[PDB]
């Protein structure tokens, strides 16, 4: 339930700039605590596999192996 | 969260070993095992040892078990590595994993470091054998033995190969010749290979199969009563016969006792030669066949 | 009468091979306590 909408693109810059049209989308982003691509991919990792210590390689293959292959 | 997910979490907490590490562990495990046997033989033969030497001998016995358990916990990942390939064939993944661990145990028990071969090379045979041996022993609810499980797999193998050679499913005679067995043998094997089904299963809609099985030995009220009426009709005939005659017919068939009796055993009660009992039996039976006595029981035939 | 770990070990190594192994192991502990 309710993963921050920002963590998904962090899994994959200027996130605000390209989508500046929506005022609320920026409000949710401002409320998102995660910063960076790898730091938030750990946030999204903890909920997909509860109980596995992430690997530096496993973090990046996580998002691509899930929905894009 | 999940059972298997918990087991892999813990097996991964031990770092995998290298060759030299394996050899050393395999040495300590062996020395401790001989140090243990040495001390046991001494008591039987006497042969007391230096008080000090015995002390560090007993520690070698104690030290070998750390080598044994350390070696097992290091290669647990190998078992899971092998067990994955056998899921879905009638055994739960964890049961495969445990039986594999049993094979890993013996591999450690039978490992030889002097051969210089990597441990995974030799342990893989024992883990693979322990898993498949287990499947034949357990995967079936009726439990076919191993050698019969071996001939089933071999037969299906043959049918599979031949099917590609022929383009069609074979006939019993072809599998019999291809396997060097009788056609009635392969047919008997295909009857053994049948697997059961669940009564608790449901069939169209809301009706489980189980409710359709008849109880064969359940007393049928129409026949049991007639049996009681029949045995009353026979009780009448006996009063017509001679007291000695009626007594003989019962004992011969054990109507009162419920068990037959042979002539010599009927001779002891009546103190007469067993042939005489046979004679009395013959005369009384013919008289039972006489028209008057048997007219009623004809209708009671069935 | 099972087949135990001892039986499996004795089958692959003679008592003289095991004895020499035990001597090495004994000298190791011997060096630890005796030599600093």
């Amino acid at each position: 339930r309710r993963q921050p909408v920002t963590v998904l693109l962090k899994a994959l810059e200027q996130i605000v700039e390209r989508f500046g049209f929506s005022e609320i989308m920026m409000g949710t982003l401002e409320k998102d605590t995660t910063s960076g691509t790898d730091e938030a991919l750990l946030d999204i990792y903890r909920k997909l596999r509860p109980g596995e210590p992430p690997t530096k390689e496993s973090a990046q293959t996580l998002l691509e192996n899930l929905f894009f292959k | 969260a999940d059972s298997v997910r918990a087991y892999l979490k813990q097996i991964g907490k031990v770092a995998l070993l290298n060759a030299e590490e394996e050899v050393e562990l395999a040495k300590r495990i062996e020395a401790g095992l001989y140090a243990t046997q040495k001390l046991a033989e001494l008591a039987e033969k006497g042969e007391k040892l230096p008080v000090q030497q015995r002390r560090d001998m007993q520690w070698i016995c104690r030290d070998g078990d750390r080598a044994k358990n350390h070696l097992l916990e290091a290669n647990l990942r190998l078992v899971v590595s092998l067990a994955k390939r056998y899921t879905g064939r009638g055994m739960a993944f964890l049961d495969l994993i445990q039986e594999g661990n049993l094979g890993l145990i013996r591999a450690v028990e039978k490992f030889d470091y002097t051969k210089g071969y990597k441990f995974s090379t030799y342990a893989t045979w024992w883990i693979r054998q322990a898993i498949t041996r287990a499947m034949a022993d357990q995967a079936r609810t009726i439990r076919i033995p191993v050698h019969m499980v071996e001939v089933i797999n071999k037969l299906g193998r043959i049918q599979r190969e031949l099917l590609q050679d022929l383009g069609r499913e074979p006939t019993p005679e072809e599998l019999a010749k291809e396997m060097d067995i009788t056609p009635e043998k392969v047919l008997e094997i295909q009857q053994y290979a049948r697997e059961p089904i669940s009564l608790d299963q449901t069939i169209e809609g809301d009706s489980q199969l189980g409710d359709f099985i008849e109880d064969s030995e359940a007393v049928v009220a129409v026949d049991a009563v007639s049996f009681t009426l029949l045995q009353d009709q026979l009780q009448s005939v006996l009063e017509t016969l001679s007291e000695r005659e009626a007594g003989v017919v019962r004992l011969r068939f054990g109507l009162t006792d419920g068990q037959p009796r042979t002539l010599d055993e009927i001779g002891q009660v009546y103190g007469v030669t067993r042939e005489r009992i046979r004679q009395i039996e013959s005369k009384t039976m013919s008289k039972l066949r006489h028209p008057s006595r048997s007219q009623v029981l004809r209708d009671y035939l069935d | 009468p099972p087949r135990t770990h001892w039986d499996m070990l004795l089958e692959r190594r003679s008592v003289e091979e095991l004895e020499e192994l035990l001597k090495e192991r004994l000298d190791l502990i011997k060096a630890k306590r005796r030599g600093t």
